[PDB]
């Protein structure tokens, strides 16, 4: 069996010029509420701040690329519009592999505005790092991306740019099979 | 019955950091409204659920006495499909479960009145002076430690036009308010009109009670990141989860009984009332309410010799049939039988399992301790005065 | 593997943690020793069986044990017995842990049960005994691993190459085995041979066993699960469960004795009618009635058998057979009560309390 | 006709398997390393909130040694000392000098844990980099017991070697102890 | 006897990490106070065994010509007879050796001041918000990068019953508190007030160094596991140790010039309390005591033009008799001597053997380096000017 | 040996000691012995060197006269007392430099304890025995067994060779001391009643066991292995008691050895006998010096100061001014090198040293 899909939330990324594409996300909006609402308000630009030139400065080599951390690019920051933080809802899916988002949290319910992604299959991470979505296309930007040269810091020296990040509303909620991306 | 009051609360807080005082006003009333209409709707729908589906015990069913092994089972199935039913009307009728639960600063932000300080300072600025000093006074009584609320209160109280019957709280039960202003109408000599007030203190204090037990069976709480590793039966989840649930409804005995103007929670309440209550008609001249309510607190207490001492008094000018045919209150008897059974559970549970209680209460006997921990609470008591002593110390040598 | 046991008289130099004896024999295997490995694997078995009758064991001085009963003034407060009941099958539970050899020391995880319970180290132990010149055992370890799983590839090969070379033709055994398979295939052996005393001696001793056995594997499937959500105290008590019917529900489809590769349907109705002609043939019509009655409890839709007691009511008043000697033996109506309840509680539990959140494709 | 001396002891009574094998029974030298042997009596008695009791021995080599005292993972990574995570190493005034004396083991320069030895061999290679700190002096046929366990491949005993109790004596007097094996 | 540090400081963590406030407010208090006389113990123990068995030597004892044999031997078993009976009350003195050992992690923890942050914490947990406002600034100006504790901080100013005037330090020496407010107070264009903040300020820094001058004999530092072959003599040994020890008794001059808000130590520590002083007491109306700091500050640096013409602009409105009569102080005098005396030495040590010296001063007059060193450092200066044109012609051919 | 001297050592010899021991061993494993004793006498030769290396440093560096101070340190005693010791440092380094022996591998400390307790001797006299080398195994044994006279096996191979006859001109030390040679000369000489040829041997035994003794004192400040780390003066201190320990044992090994138990104070005893040869020869004014330094060094004695009465009865006869009871300065600085000693250590013995072992 599968879980369902309900909305879809694109960015539209660019390496400083020259942009790579688009990344179309499927949101689990009926497994997990509470944290697709918070991501598509925060993407959409309703409340004023948003996603809108954000950065993603965590770029570890097939590990993960974090980022939306949209106040400063630190990678220390970030308030939701459930006043600054949130509590997990519930883990009911796990990590499985490449395309398989999640929230970023500093400790027990410290759920924030930034971003998870995977591109091998992490098993130590289950149990700790709510998941709400599972990207559909564009898995090629992502890879393209990932490859990018960084200091010891793992920050890019190439400066990654969200152009755009709109909302796309799905007309039937259905659901994907859990192998990857 | 409407959208988080978190997120209404960030909302308010967003738009008064830039001056939009409609906006901030019109946001922290709609979250002061969600999150009362957001309690009542879980009161009413745990109670009916309660209520419409009982425990149907059955006493009357003796398994069997030859056969084992099936009579387990049956009784089983029958007490989880009594769970069942129960569970599917819970689910169905309580609705979605997102705007039941916020994060706990917000619960910390939602008990010290903060948006009274946010409405406050916006009545002010829109020339609202009533809604201003209705919500400056009710911060004020909030939180005691602020002067400079006292001189905005001065502040607001030299402009002309406010009332004094607009000094109003809103915010506190009525059970405490109606108790306090009764003890201070009492203490200055008028007993004709300090009767109603302790009456009503009753009464809305045993419905508090009831409302108050039906909203901590709430979701269990883990030892951090220890719900990993949790490796518990099936008839062991339902007792852990029973004993905590147990241990709310006990410990909702000490929260009734807190102002936030006094630092300790009160000390006797409840006896404290019938006690009042008795000296109360006493003074007034109805008698056979003065011996009522003496022996309904004797009943509580049976150790005491000044209230003994009363009682002779008080039976000694009336009549003894009168006084042997009054008996103690019946509410008093349920309340005082359902928290002894509770307690007797709570302490088996400790004695057997190692889950830790502390007693709320003063009126428990011995009979219901068991003789094995008192040790190691006179030890921890022990340990408790030797550390305030330390620290007095610490605080002596640092001078 | 299974014949030097005793559950209750266990060697104390063969008791060690069933991790560590599975990964020590796992590694001895990876390194060609095949004699250790083999070893070490029959004793994981043996200590995996150990832990699952501990278990099904310590489940049943809790349930099936007097309790005592409050006065009235706790009788009027259902919510506090009920609760003080489970209360108290907790502790004799915990109590009645401690003091087993198989409890005291270090526990398995959930995944290495899963794998014991897939019957997948079976697949190691038929290589191992080719590698030690074991052929019957190794055929036997192979057919008992197939009979789980009749869908593999690489086995059926396996067992094709077993089955090819001469020798090794009539061992065809299970190792995985209970009393009641034996015990019914003796019974219908015997009964096709027309030999009838045998035939009712063997399904009488086989009633009891069946029973006992699902009752057990009933009352040993109140497991653990994993923490995936957090709610409230009704619907965290009702939702345990559910797991659990699921659990106790595919209980009895495990049990059914496999016979040329086809499962027996409806296995207790069946006995039942093999003990009723067998009564029958013999004219001892006494205790064959409660039998047919029996049958038709468990399968109300029948015609041969509807008709014999047409027969039996026509002639009711001419052996002096009386209506009481016409109802069902406890034990049947009991087994019937179980299984009807806990199949209409799951249909009542798939359209409630179950999220609607899971889609197929 | 020298020795150092004994000024506390610390006991010892363990568990293989299912069975009982009896009471080891060390005497600490508090004069010399005062430190390493507060700390190791602080967590024997275990009165500070963690302690020895129910660990166990993670490590067994055959006539070389025996090593335990990890209770916080168990694998042979954790172990947190009554002085924070590691403290530094005291002094090396005593050596190694065959079976039965028990010292300290660290993972690198002065990053002493919560984790001993009970040496087996002489073991001269070793004099010099970890902080001998006692002598077992009553009971040594429970570590000849215990060494011979059969072990896996990362030598780690097949079966569970546990110290089932630990506590404390008091000596009223020191007493010197000779510098000879056992 | 005094507990060690980082055991109070490890129990007090786990306390907080437990839950319970008296505990580890109680703890960290301890710890901070057991640190502190424990440094003090060293120190008192330290100076006075070493003040009490002087170095003189015998003035009796004479070179021996026609033996040359015995006058070795007498003379050391003579100096090495003081060595012991100094050894001998040092060792009695002082007390048990463990305490005043603690690891690596324990004393750069302890440098950041985080006892402070419990403290604080637990002070307002436990309502003694003067004592959490005192820990929150002290912990403030420790660490300049934490603006969560600069929200903490505006929060109990804006907080009830926090006044201005209970903001202390408690943890900075005085030689550190009173120059800066000297040099802010004397930014303002007061110097009425901005002489006796440095008049203090000098005194304190004169203390702290012969303070903590004596706290630099400390055991050798071995590198890694170095000390299984080192095989080094009676008389190298001591050399290497007492080389080691004046090296670190030399890095104690750019440990008191610099500040934890401050990113590089002051540049000209002592001279520039003198220059400072000569303008304030130029401003007041002092001509006596203004000539006296410029000749003083001309002691240590020979070719400075401004305080020149500042001491022939007052020489010029006093008398050349004034000038000619005030000489320079007699501490200039003294920490002038003897810090070159130990360059010196210092400088020949790493000549000969060849153990590293950085100068840690900037008016070390240029004759106290050897020929060698000086040789070294000519040619480092000419590869560097090398280095530098080659980056600006290289510069140049990019535009 | 005579076969080398100090200033006559080849230059294919100068090879590590421990690779010269360890082929010796070799050899000796493969019953080769002739390798194996030339090795073997090779590495006693170099050993030997090493240890006049050694002293030559240490007694050249000491002796060095002390250069002029500068004035301005005259007001802070320890920085003068340390930046002489840091000269004498510089010196020594320089010094051990200059000299070849200590331009190789230096062998470790337990090969020296090994050499020091002559363990070569035994494998040098078996090798002997093996090889029939008769007196050379006679005189190896003789010098083994001044440290371990017990050894059963080396008293049967004792008793063996005596019983061959003129086993007596094979008995010998291989390490003779000259000082001890002359001290029997003397002794020879005063048994022949030959007075005047005593006098030139007493005169050449006083000044070469002064050189010894100080040369084996000044040459024991060594190493240490490191089992504490201390405070400055705590570590100083503990590393001159142990170097104190060592040192405190001089006068007691150069004690001559004759007829199998040591002959106490040889120094007084010298002296008596050179105040006996005095008086038999009637120079009184030169016997009065030995009688006072015999005085000091011996006080115990009340036929001494009995002796001393008598000669003070009548000193005027003879014509003595006193000058003649003015001990010789050697006597006096031997005496006050040894009261130091034995009361430093005493002292550090006392109040210093730990107590953390016990007894039994
Ligand atoms: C006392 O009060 C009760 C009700 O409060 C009333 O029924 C009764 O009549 C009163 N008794 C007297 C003597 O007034
Ligand atoms: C378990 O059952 C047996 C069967 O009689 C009984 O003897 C024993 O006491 C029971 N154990 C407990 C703990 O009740
Ligand atoms: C079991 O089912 C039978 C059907 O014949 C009926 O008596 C009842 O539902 C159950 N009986 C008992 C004793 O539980
Ligand atoms: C200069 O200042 C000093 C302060 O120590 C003061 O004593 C003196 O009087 C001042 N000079 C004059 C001329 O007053
Ligand atoms: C010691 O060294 C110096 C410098 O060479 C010099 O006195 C002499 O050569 C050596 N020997 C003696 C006895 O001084
Ligand atoms: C030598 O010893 C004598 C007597 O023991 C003593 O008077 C003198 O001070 C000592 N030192 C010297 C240099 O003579």
């Amino acid at each position: 069996k599968g879980p369902k899909v309900t909305v879809k939330v694109y960015f539209d990324l660019r390496i400083g010029d020259e942009d790579v594409g688009r990344v179309i996300f499927g949101l689990f909006g009926k497994t997990v509420p509470k944290t697709v609402d918070n991501f598509v308000a925060l993407a959409t630009g309703e409340k004023g701040f948003g996603y809108k030139n954000s950065k993603f400065h965590r770029v570890i080599k097939d590990f993960m690329i974090q980022g939306g951390d949209f106040t400063r690019g630190d990678g220390t920051g970030g308030k939701s519009i459930y006043g600054e933080r949130f509590p997990d809802e519930n883990f009911k899916l796990k990590h499985y592999g490449p395309g398989w988002v999640s929230m970023a949290n500093a400790g027990k319910d410290t759920n924030g505005s930034q971003f998870f992604i995977t591109t091998v299959k992490t098993a130590w991470l289950d149990g700790k790092h709510v998941v709400f979505g599972k990207v559909l296309e564009g898995m090629e930007v992502v890879r393209k991306v990932e490859s990018t040269k960084t200091d010891s810091r793992d920050k890019p020296l190439k400066d990654v740019i969200i152009a755009d990040c709109g909302k796309i509303e799905v007309e039937k909620p259905f659901a994907i099979a859990k192998e990857a991306a | 019955g409407m959208v988080t009051p978190d997120l209404l609360f960030a909302e308010g807080t967003a738009a008064y950091a830039r001056g939009d005082w409609p906006g901030v006003v019109l946001s922290m009333e709609r979250a002061l409204r969600s999150r009362a209409a957001l309690r009542a709707l879980r009161l009413r729908c745990r109670t009916q659920c309660a209520a419409d589906f009982p425990w149907e015990l059955d006493p009357d069913w003796s398994p069997s006495p030859a056969q084992a092994s099936g009579a387990a089972a049956l009784r089983d199935l029958s007490f989880f499909g009594g769970l069942l039913r129960r569970a599917a009307c819970l689910r169905r009728c309580l609705g979605p479960p997102a705007a039941h639960s916020l994060s706990e600063e917000m619960e910390l932000e939602f008990r010290k009145r903060s948006p009274y300080n946010y409405l406050q300072v916006a009545y002010f600025k829109i020339n609202k002076l009533e809604k201003a000093v209705a919500a400056a006074h009710t911060f004020f009584v909030g939180n005691p430690e602020h002067m400079e609320m006292q001189q905005n209160l001065d502040y607001y109280q030299t402009m002309s036009g406010v009332k004094e019957a607009d000094f109003k709280d809103l915010e506190t039960q009525p059970h405490m308010q109606e108790f306090r202003l009764g003890v201070r109408l009492y203490s200055e000599e008028q007993p004709q009109e300090a009767v109603p007030h302790l009456e009503a203190a009753l009464q809305e204090y045993f419905v508090a009670y009831e409302e108050c037990r039906a909203l901590c069976e709430g979701p269990y709480d883990y030892d951090g990141y220890n719900y990993l590793e949790y490796n518990a039966d099936l008839f062991q989840a339902i007792t852990d989860h029973y004993i905590q649930v147990l241990n709310c409804k006990q410990n909702c005995v000490t929260e009734l009984a807190s102002h936030p103007s006094r630092e300790k929670p009160f000390e006797d309440f409840l006896p404290s009332h019938y006690n009042y209550l008795q000296f109360a008609y006493y003074n007034i001249g109805n008698y056979t309410q003065a011996v009522e309510c003496a022996k309904t607190y004797l009943l509580f207490f049976p150790n005491d010799e000044v209230m003994n001492q009363n009682l002779a008094y008080y039976a000694a000018m009336l009549g003894e049939e009168h006084t042997r045919s009054i008996g103690p209150r019946e509410s008093a008897k349920e309340y005082r039988q359902r928290s002894l059974l509770e307690k007797e559970l709570l302490f088996f549970a400790y004695d057997v399992f190692g889950i830790p209680f502390v007693d709320p209460d003063s009126w428990t006997p011995e009979e219901v301790i068991p003789k094995r921990l008192q040790e190691k609470q006179k030890s921890e008591r022990e340990t408790a005065v030797r550390i305030s002593q330390e620290i007095g110390n610490l605080m002596k040598e640092i001078e | 593997q299974y014949e030097r046991y005793s559950f209750r008289s266990f060697p104390r130099d063969e008791l060690m943690p069933l991790e560590s004896a599975y990964r020590h024999a796992l590694d001895k295997y990876s390194g060609e020793h095949w004699a250790e490995s083999v070893g070490y694997l029959e004793i994981s078995l043996r200590l995996h069986r150990l832990l699952r009758d501990s278990e099904a064991f310590c489940h049943r001085n809790c349930s099936a044990a007097p309790q005592p009963e409050p006065a009235a003034g706790l009788a009027s407060y259902p919510e506090l017995r009920l609760f003080g009941g489970l209360l108290r099958r907790a502790h004799c539970l915990k109590r009645c842990k401690q003091g087993l050899p198989a409890f005291r020391q270090s526990q398995p995880s959930r995944e290495v049960l899963a794998d014991f319970q897939r019957r997948e180290p079976y697949k190691f132990l038929q290589f191992a005994y080719f590698k030690a010149n074991n052929l019957p055992k190794a055929i036997a370890a192979a057919h008992t691993f197939l009979l789980k799983h009749p869908d593999d590839e690489m086995m059926k090969r396996n067992m094709a190459y077993y089955k090819s070379l001469p020798g090794a033709e009539d061992y065809i055994k299970d190792l995985e085995t209970k009393s009641y398979e034996s015990l019914f295939i003796r019974a219908v052996r015997a009964y096709n041979g027309e030999n009838w005393r045998t035939s009712i001696t063997d399904m009488e001793l086989a009633l009891p066993d069946f029973f006992k056995a699902f009752y057990e594997c009933l009352a040993a499937c109140e497991g653990s699960r994993e923490i995936k959500d957090f709610k409230d105290f009704y619907l965290s008590i009702a939702d345990h469960y559910v797991e659990v019917l699921e659990c106790k529900i595919q209980c009895e489809e495990n049990l059914t004795p496999v016979i040329g590769g086809y499962p027996v349907e409806k296995f207790v109705a069946t006995m039942y009618h093999y003990l009723q002609f067998a009564y029958y043939k013999l004219n001892d019509l006494k205790n064959a009635a409660p039998c047919a009655v029996s049958y038709l409890l468990f399968d109300q839709n029948d015609k041969v058998m509807q008709q014999n007691l047409v027969y039996y009511q026509y002639h009711r008043d001419t052996w002096g057979l009386s209506d009481e000697h016409f109802q069902p033996r406890p034990e049947a109506v009991q087994f019937f009560n179980v299984t009807t309840l806990q199949k209409e509680l799951y249909d009542f539990a798939k359209e409630n309390i179950m999220d609607d959140d899971e889609g197929e494709v």
